[PDB]
């Protein structure tokens, strides 16, 4: 998670960046706790299930917005933002989050790195993304790949500078995709310490069951999970 | 030339219905932002409706859910149903062409007359 | 060229853990992947062209009798090409490493003091990327299976020193890589070594795993110690059958000889007169 | 809501002279979305100024615009008789399209 939100520089609005978030644990209990971000929005999931839920893949979008423009990012909102450069389905099962950074995003003379989609022929369908620079023909006369009038590049740069107010400030935003379709994102799940000479309720990789967990001085080959008897009842399992 | 011609106003008892409609020359509405901004007598401009470019119509509350903005590609004129009027209604109907880059309307309408009284 | 491939006593390659899971000194049996033994396979390398597609179908044993390194990838995916998402396979001098991309697939690739860096060209539309730990009388010896079962991909392996040699050796997991996609064709390619130009001895197996079962036998330790075709013979369906290689003396029910049906037949009162 | 508030509600002077006009918003307008009319009586709004500093096509140099935050200023520096007329400031807000004008000032020969 913090080479997605504490990245040096991201990419824009228009081209913002997937990133594929498997084979880990979760902890968004740092972000509520983080107090750093100026938008902290989510919409399907709430914080009392959240952090014990397992997804089947988690994606980290992140992208630079200005201060005005990061309340598009709403399911159900639309806008300049939200139907040209990315558009939020109207069931967002996941999270906002953003913050401000004109100290890293804004130069003296003017930062026009971020970019974002002005104007698109359409909108976007759903898992739609237009990178395409094509240059509008926003008329009659075909645009034989040069600007002029009715030929204008379909990508402007935002006017970055540490005079701007509030709005035109640089919004570092990061959005978490949750959805479901194999259990492989999970959260803490809060590994408890085990107990000795009781039969008790465990949850050891997946596994729940009753009996008493004492110490065992057998040598197992390093592979093997965890083993059972003849009966097939578990007898053994290896803790993490 | 670009200019916009409103149409479709009058006299209209309270309750009742109409449709605005303002063609457009010079300028593709379909590929614009799009607002209706009308004036009651005497009074300032009051913001009526916006459809974008991309089709989504976002409306201010005194005039929500009664109306309905709608666009012909075919013939390049506005629409907006007029429906369940009441007197203060009344008012001159401008539509105007908002520029994109947020916050400017600059080719305006000569406005058309809407009254709404028994 | 065209040549159908020499067969030989395959004897009992390619026996592979079920999953993570001890056992000590019992018997499971397990519906899976698994080749025939005994079976019907010997390859050989000996201007001279042979780059056979073996398509993936539903369980590969892709073994490698192999030294000095000749054989370095497999080209893995269902069209092979940048219109679906592919899969690939090398081994470079540093590490291992597996990619999900969609990358320029050269027909004939191959290597060439070096001053001479021309391994990729450019890098256009990539979704993810993958890096793993570093993988590396015959003396060398090298065993993989390639499934993909419910769009998992496993490989595992052995290397156990030692008419080909009759004897065991399980394969164990490595790396499961949920892939999610489909596998039904794969290739095998070489490498070019100079020392005009001389070719490597070297042979490489090909069978085919099909769904049958097994009788796994674990030491006090759990390593897979014998393993045994539940249709191989009558006496592999004995044993698989009574969960035990050391069947003793005695009549036993195995199962019910079904007969073929050879056709169906339907008759029906009918009329039949050339009307013109 | 961001209601304008436009200053003074009437201003009247002579041709020649320099007419200055402020719009004050209720919250801080990121960096001038403000959008400048003319309308005369019995015509539609004619715009002027976008973003607060910008001149449209067809816009006398004379008028000049500038703000920024709450405040935004409009400076005529020669008033002309044709420019005689009731004005209107602009503004938009984004997560609403509040498209909210001023209360006007009325300019008058004097
Ligand atoms: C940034 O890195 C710190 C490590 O010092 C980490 O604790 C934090 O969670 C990261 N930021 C976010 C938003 O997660």
């Amino acid at each position: 998670f913090d080479e997605v939100f504490n990245a040096t520089r991201f990419a824009s609005v228009y081209a913002w960046n997937r990133k594929r978030i498997s084979n880990c644990v979760a902890d968004y209990s740092v972000l509520y706790n983080l107090a750093p971000f100026f938008t902290f929005k989510c919409y399907g999931v709430s914080p009392t299930k959240l952090n014990d839920l397992c997804f089947t893949n988690v994606y980290a979008d992140s992208f630079v917005i200005r201060g005005d423009e990061v309340r598009q990012i709403a399911p159900g909102q639309t806008g300049n933002i939200a139907d040209y450069n990315y558009k939020l389905p109207d069931d967002f099962t996941g999270c906002v989050i953003a913050w401000n950074s004109n100290k890293l995003d804004s130069k003296v003379s003017g930062n026009y790195n971020y970019l974002y989609r002005l104007f698109r022929k359409s909108n976007l369908k759903p898992f739609e993304r237009d990178i395409s620079t094509e240059i509008y023909q926003a008329g009659n006369k075909p645009c034989n790949g040069v600007a002029g009038f009715n030929c204008y590049f379909p990508l402007r740069s935002y006017s970055f500078r540490p005079t701007y107010g509030v709005g035109h400030q640089p919004y570092r935003v990061v959005v978490l995709s949750f959805e479901l379709l194999p259990a492989t994102v999970c959260g803490p799940k809060k590994s408890t310490n085990l107990v000795k000479n009781k039969c008790v309720n465990f949850n050891f990789n997946g596994l729940k069951g009753t009996g008493v967990l004492t110490e065992s001085n057998k040598k197992f080959l390093p592979f093997q999970q965890f083993g059972r008897d003849i009966a097939d009842t578990t007898d053994a399992v290896r803790d993490p | 030339e670009v200019q916009l011609v409103e149409s479709g106003g009058g006299l209209i008892q309270p309750g009742g219905s109409l449709r605005l409609s303002c063609a457009a020359s010079g300028v593709t509405v379909s590929s614009n932002y799009m607002s209706w901004v009308r004036q009651a007598p005497g009074k300032g401009l009051e913001w009526i409706s916006l459809i974008y470019s991309g089709g989504s119509t976002y409306y201010a509350d005194s005039v929500k859910g009664r109306f309905t903005i709608s666009r012909d590609n075919s013939k390049n004129t506005l629409y907006l149903q007029m429906n369940s009027l009441r007197a203060e209604d009344t008012a001159v109907y401008y539509c105007a062409r908002e520029l994109d880059i947020v916050g400017a309307t600059d080719i305006w309408g000569q406005g058309t007359m809407v009254t709404v009284s028994s | 060229t065209q040549l159908p491939p020499a067969y030989t006593n395959s004897f009992t390659r390619g026996v592979y853990y079920p999953d993570k899971v001890f056992r000590s000194s019992v018997l499971h049996s397990t519906q899976d992947l698994f080749l025939p033994f005994f079976s019907n396979t010997w390859f050989h390398v000996i201007k001279r062209f042979d780059n056979p597609v073996l398509p993936f179908n539903d369980g590969v044993y892709f073994a490698s009798i192999e030294k000095s390194n000749i054989i370095r990838g497999w080209i893995f995916g269902t069209t092979l090409d940048s219109k679906t998402q592919s899969l690939l396979i090398v081994n470079n001098a540093t590490n291992v490493v597996i990619k999900v991309c969609e990358f320029q697939f050269c027909n004939d690739p191959f290597l060439d003091m070096e001053s001479e860096f021309r391994v990729y060209s450019s890098a256009n539309n990539c979704t993810f990327e993958y890096v793993s730990q570093p993988f590396l009388n015959f003396k060398n010896l090298r065993e993989f299976v390639f499934k993909n079962i419910d769009g998992y991909f496993k490989i595992y392996s052995k290397h156990t020193p030692i008419d080909l040699p009759q004897g065991f050796s399980a394969l164990e997991p490595l790396v499961d890589l949920p892939i999610g996609i489909n596998i039904t064709r794969f290739q095998t390619l070489l490498a070019l070594h100079r020392s005009g130009w001389t070719a490597g001895a070297a042979a490489y197996y090909v069978g085919y795993l099909q769904p049958r079962t097994f009788l796994l036998k674990y030491n006090e330790n759990g390593t897979i110690t014998d393993a045994v075709d539940c249709a191989l013979d009558p006496l592999s369906e004995t044993k698989c059958t009574l969960k035990s290689f050391t069947v003793e003396k005695g009549i036993y029910q195995t199962s019910n000889f079904r007969v073929q049906p050879t056709e169906s037949i339907v008759r029906f009162p009918n009329i039949t007169n050339l009307c013109p | 809501e961001i209601v304008l508030t436009q200053s003074p509600g009437t201003l009247s002077l002579s041709p020649g002279e320099r007419a200055t006009l402020s719009c004050r918003a209720s919250q801080s307008v990121s960096s001038s979305y403000l959008a400048w009319y003319q309308q005369k009586p019995g015509q539609a709004p004619r715009l002027l100024i976008y973003g607060a500093s910008s001149r449209a096509t067809g816009i006398p140099d004379r008028f000049s615009g500038s703000g920024s935050g709450t405040d935004f200023t409009l400076t005529i520096s020669r008033l002309e008789p044709e420019d005689f007329a009731i004005y209107y400031c602009q503004q938009y807000g984004v997560s609403p399209p509040e498209f909210t004008f001023g209360p006007g000032t009325k300019v008058e020969i004097k």
